This record gives structure tokens, C-alpha cells and sequence, in this order.
């Protein structure tokens, strides 16, 4: 669980990268396809599943307004990610470990872009809020 | 993988042993209920919101059993497994589009079927072969994965 | 997190097979030694890290010790198992990635000695409980 | 592992640049801070308990710099990257008694402490590369593991 310093600092890094946010979800999304391949399985349906492609680059803006969803409901991660939850479990059927790859490139992602931002103490505090974000979004699925 | 004659033994053991229309339903049952985005893979087979709706499912269980007899090959060629499964592995990938992360979580569902069918004689050693295996033929699944 | 449906499930199996608590843990954690021989490390002190062995069978009991207060707990699992968080985090550092391998080993365990009672609807909510427990007994890591 | 010539140019680009000096410290801190069940090895490093401590202490400082030089070896071996490890792995195991998870969370920390230097340079295939490199490593730190 998050602690009032963990949200803190959640939210004071966000309040610095969020106007990013969009940059940041094509370069997560880019390093997850060609750094785990695995992961295209799930953009099948797209033809252009390539870095910086205009599905990879549209798709990065929701999931990182999908993270700025998390900052603004990080008191209860569970109740605010509800309908993303339910979406990623019934309609897409996304395995829950690729949450854990995508938060990995996340990081990667803000220390190549923030690195003096991106602390020691900011980091533990974003994994711990990433790994809730992943739980939530696991709430529907079983 | 360097496989010890204790593991060959155990592995052809509980291969020659298999009731394979029995644990191959049950396996792919029990995946689909307690890793249910398996089903990505599944859905005209009938309504699948359900454990009863699964587990009675007659598309699951022969899809279980195809999937089970699919270890054969590599019980067959124990030191050539990378390389006999790559044509299946560019099916799943280019053909299936399969997460190669349900490889494993089905293959921890074959362990637990067949940990309940075998009892006690499942013990650690057996474990840890046959569970070997199964890794080495799930690794082999996932590297024809680009 | 637990549904109603799931803690219902969870204290109907664990009202079957806990009269056998002692012996799943000599097992399970026989098995997580010889099958995932890493998890050794923790046990250096030992002389005896062995299937069955004195110390493995006494911890055994101690493990599913800490089950069956989990199941008592399940309401809240992270007030309930607080103290044990404390011991695996500040004196024991326990890698909380063992947990995952332990909760395997339990699962394995249960289904060699309760088959009938351990169907799929029994398992997908032990496997959420058991994944609530790890998760609980990391509260107090980070 | 199979190698690319561009996978062996990116590696021994990165290793050509590194300073280990700095690098070194800030990942093994960063995975005390961030992963605070590493410290279990180190009681004898002196102040640990929060992340001013870690970050200013140089015993920890001095350990980071020598596992990041422990990468040369298999720069120089990339196709002999178990059998070089195996007796660090040995080492790690038996007198050490390391988690060999550990070393999957120290190699992340690496990663984003080299993404920190490296900027807008570390590329997504840049990226690919490394983490091959260490997940190679991490494999053979693990191995002698019984
Ligand atoms: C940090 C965790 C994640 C965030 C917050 C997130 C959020 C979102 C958002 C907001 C949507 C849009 C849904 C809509 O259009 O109504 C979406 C769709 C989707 N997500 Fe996720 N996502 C996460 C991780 C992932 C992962 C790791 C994958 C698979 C590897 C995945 C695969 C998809 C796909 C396939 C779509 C559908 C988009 C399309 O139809 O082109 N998501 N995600
Ligand atoms: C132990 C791991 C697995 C083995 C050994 C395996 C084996 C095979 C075999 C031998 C085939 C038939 C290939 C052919 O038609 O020539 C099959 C097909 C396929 N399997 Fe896998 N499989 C495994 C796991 C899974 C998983 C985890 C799923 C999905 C969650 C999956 C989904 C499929 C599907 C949908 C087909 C396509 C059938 C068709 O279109 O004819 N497999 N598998
Ligand atoms: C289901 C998850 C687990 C539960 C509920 C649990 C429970 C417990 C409990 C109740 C104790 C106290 C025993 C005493 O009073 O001596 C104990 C201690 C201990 N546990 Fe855990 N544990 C779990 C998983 C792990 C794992 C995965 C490991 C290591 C791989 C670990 C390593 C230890 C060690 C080293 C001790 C101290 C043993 C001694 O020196 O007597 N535990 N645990
Ligand atoms: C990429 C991963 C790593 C590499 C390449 C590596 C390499 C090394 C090397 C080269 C040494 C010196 C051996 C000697 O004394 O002869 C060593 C020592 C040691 N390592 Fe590792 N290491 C790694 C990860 C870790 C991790 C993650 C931990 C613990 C969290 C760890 C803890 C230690 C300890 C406790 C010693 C001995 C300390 C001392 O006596 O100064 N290492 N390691």
C-alpha cells in the first residue's frame, strides 16, 4: 500500500513530467514492442506495430491518461481503475504480467527524460504506485 | 538443458502413464477458469462465462487433449527441444497470436492435474523433473517469438 | 482483492483441509527447496536443508501457522499479518518474489492431498488469496 | 544466446563509455532504496537506514563500482558468459548465500541508472541490447545455484 509519503511524492513528480505525459506513453509503448516483443500479440489487429507508428503513438496518449487517472484516484487505485480493469480483462484479455513489462519501460522512459527528477526516493515511490496500478487493473479479472 | 537419467526416467514414466483424455480437458478447464484471459483464444467455442460452462465445454476439452499430446515431440527428443517445437512456436506467434506467458501459466495447470491424479507419488523429485520439462518445452514455444 | 465469493471459498477449503495444516507445510516447503533450490539462501543457518528434515518439518508448521491466520484474517490481510510483514522485511529480507514460489509449492501440495475438494472454482480463489498474502506480508518492505 | 554484430557493436559501445565510477554507486544504491531487502548482505557496510544514508555511504559506493566492473568478463566472453561465471556464481551461492533474484533487481536498476546518463542515446534497441547482455549474465550468475 501507498503510504501519504509514497502519494506525495507520486504527486509531486507527476505535477513536474504529467505536461509529458503523452511523449512518454509512445516511448513506453516503443521500448515494450521492440525490447519484448511478446507484447504485439495484443496489436495484432494493427498492421503498423512499430516504434513511434501512429497506433503506437495515439495508443501511448490513452494509457499515460490512464496512469494521470491513477495520480488523480491514487487513494483508491481499486475503484478508480474499475472500467479500465474491466476492459483490459474482458474485451482485450491481457495477461496481467505485461503490466509489470509495460511499468518497467515507464521508468525507463522517465529516467531518460527526468533523470534529475527521477530520484532514488521517486523511484521507490512510483514502483510501489505502478505496482497498484497493475493490481488494480487486475481487480475484474477473476 | 542437461538432462540427468533420472530425469529421462521420470519423464518417460509419467508420459507412458498418461490418461491424456482425462488430464488435458482438465488442464485447459482449469487454466481457463483460474487464468481466464486465456480465453483470448477460445471465444466461438461457445459461451465460456462460467466454470460449469467451461469445464462441460467439448471444443475445450479436445483442445485440451491436441495441446497435451503437442509435449510428445519433446518427450520423443529431449536433447533437440528448441528445435522441434520452432515450427510451432512461429504458429502461435504469427498464426495464434498467444501471449507465450499463458505457455507457462497452462503448464502450471498441467502440474496441478496431474499432481491430484498422481497423489502421493508426485513427489518433489518428480516435481521438479517433470515441472524441468515443461520449462524447457514452454522456453522452446516462446523463442521463435519477433 | 477478495470477493465475497472468494473468502467464502477460502474458508470452506481451509474448513476441510486445515486439520492437515502441519503436513502441507512440511511438504510445501520440501518442495520449494528441491524444486527452486535458490530459495536455500534463507536457510544457511541450517545444517539440515533438506526434503523433511527436523528444521524443514518445524518451520513447516510454522508456515501454515502463519496460513491459518491469514484465512482468520482475511478481511484484512494487511493489518492482520502485520507482524509477520515486520519479521520477513526488517529482520528476515526475504526477497518477496519467494512468496510466489512458496504459494506454487502450497498449491501443488493441496491438490496431491485434496484433490477432490481443491476443484478450478477452489483454486482461482485460494491462488487470489494466496497472492493476497504475499502481497500483505510485502506491506512493510518499502 | 545467439549475438548480432550490432548486439556485440551496442554492448561494447556501452562498456567503451561507461563510468563505472558513477554508474556504479547510484545503481547499487538505487537497488538498496528501491529493493530495501538487498541490503540483507551488506550489515557490515555501516549506515543503511534510509536513503540519504545509502546514497552517502561509500562502502556501499566502493561494491556497486566492483559488481559493475564484474560485467568486463563477459563483454570479453559473450559466447562463454556461463562457463565465465561459474565461479562467481559458486561464490554467490555457497559462501554468499545471494538471493540470485537480487540480481535480477540490481540489473534493473543498472538499466535505468545507464537510461539516466545515457538520455534520449539510450534507444529502445540500445535498450534491448543491454537488457540481452545482463538477463545473459543474471543467467549464468544464477546457474551453479543447487
Ligand atoms: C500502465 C498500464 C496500462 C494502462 C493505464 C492502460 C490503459 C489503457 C487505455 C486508457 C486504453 C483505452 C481503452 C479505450 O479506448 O476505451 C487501453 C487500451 C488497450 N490496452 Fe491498455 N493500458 C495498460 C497496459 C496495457 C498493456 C501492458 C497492454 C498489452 C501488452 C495493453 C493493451 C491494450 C490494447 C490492446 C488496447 C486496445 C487499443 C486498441 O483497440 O487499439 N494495455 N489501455
Ligand atoms: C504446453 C503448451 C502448448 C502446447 C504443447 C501446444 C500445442 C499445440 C498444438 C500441437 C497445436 C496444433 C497445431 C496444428 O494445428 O498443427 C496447438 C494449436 C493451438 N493452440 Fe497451442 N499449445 C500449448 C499451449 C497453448 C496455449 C497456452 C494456448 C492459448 C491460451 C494455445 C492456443 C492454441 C490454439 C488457439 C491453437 C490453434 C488451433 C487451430 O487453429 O487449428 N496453445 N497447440
Ligand atoms: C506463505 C508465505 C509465508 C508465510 C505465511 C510465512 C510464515 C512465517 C512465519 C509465521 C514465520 C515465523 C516462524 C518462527 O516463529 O520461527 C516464518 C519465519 C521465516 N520464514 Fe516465512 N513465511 C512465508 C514465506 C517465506 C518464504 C518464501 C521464505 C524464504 C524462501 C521465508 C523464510 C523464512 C525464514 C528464513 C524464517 C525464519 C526461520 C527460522 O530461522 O526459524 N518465508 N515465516
Ligand atoms: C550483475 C550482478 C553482480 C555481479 C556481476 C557481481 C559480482 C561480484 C564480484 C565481482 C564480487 C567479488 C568477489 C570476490 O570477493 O572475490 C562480488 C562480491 C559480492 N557480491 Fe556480487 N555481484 C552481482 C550482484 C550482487 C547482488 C545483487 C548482491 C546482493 C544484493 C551481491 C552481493 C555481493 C556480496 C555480499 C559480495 C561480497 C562483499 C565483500 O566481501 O566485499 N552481488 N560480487
Amino acid at each position: 500500500s501507498l503510504s501519504d509519503k509514497d502519494k506525495a511524492a507520486v504527486r509531486a513528480l507527476w505535477s513536474k513530467i504529467g505536461k509529458s505525459a503523452d511523449a512518454i506513453g509512445n516511448d513506453a509503448l516503443s521500448r515494450m514492442i521492440v525490447v519484448y516483443p511478446q507484447t504485439k500479440t495484443y496489436f495484432s489487429h494493427w498492421p503498423d506495430v512499430t516504434p513511434g507508428s501512429p497506433h503506437i503513438k495515439a495508443h501511448g496518449k490513452k494509457v499515460m491518461g490512464g496512469i494521470a487517472l491513477a495520480v488523480s484516484k491514487i487513494d483508491d487505485l481499486k475503484t478508480g481503475l474499475m472500467e479500465l480493469s474491466e476492459q483490459h480483462a474482458y474485451k482485450l484479455r491481457v495477461d496481467p504480467a505485461n503490466f509489470k513489462i509495460l511499468n518497467h519501460c515507464i521508468l525507463v522512459v522517465i529516467s531518460t527524460m527526468f533523470p534529475k527528477e527521477f530520484t532514488p526516493e521517486a523511484h521507490v515511490s512510483l514502483d510501489k504506485f505502478l505496482s497498484g496500478v497493475a493490481l488494480a487493473l487486475a481487480e475484474r479479472y477473476r | 538443458v542437461e538432462w540427468t537419467d533420472k530425469e529421462r526416467s521420470i519423464i518417460s514414466d509419467i508420459f507412458s502413464h498418461m490418461d491424456y483424455d482425462d488430464i488435458g480437458p482438465k488442464a485447459l478447464s482449469r487454466c481457463l477458469i483460474v487464468y481466464p484471459w486465456t480465453q483470448r483464444h477460445f471465444s466461438g467455442f461457445g459461451n465460456l462465462y462460467n466454470a460449469e460452462a467451461i469445464i462441460g465445454n467439448a471444443n475445450v476439452a479436445a483442445h485440451g487433449i491436441k495441446v497435451l499430446h503437442g509435449l510428445d515431440r519433446g518427450v520423443k527428443n529431449m536433447d533437440n527441444i528448441a528445435a522441434t517445437y520452432a515450427d510451432l512456436s512461429t504458429l502461435h506467434s504469427e498464426k495464434l497470436h498467444v501471449d507465450p506467458d499463458n505457455f507457462k501459466l497452462l503448464s502450471d495447470c498441467i502440474t496441478i492435474v496431474l499432481a491430484a491424479k498422481m497423489g502421493h507419488a508426485f513427489t518433489a523429485e518428480t516435481q521438479g523433473a517433470f515441472q524441468k520439462f515443461l520449462a524447457v518445452v514452454v522456453s522452446a514455444l516462446g523463442k521463435q517469438y519477433h
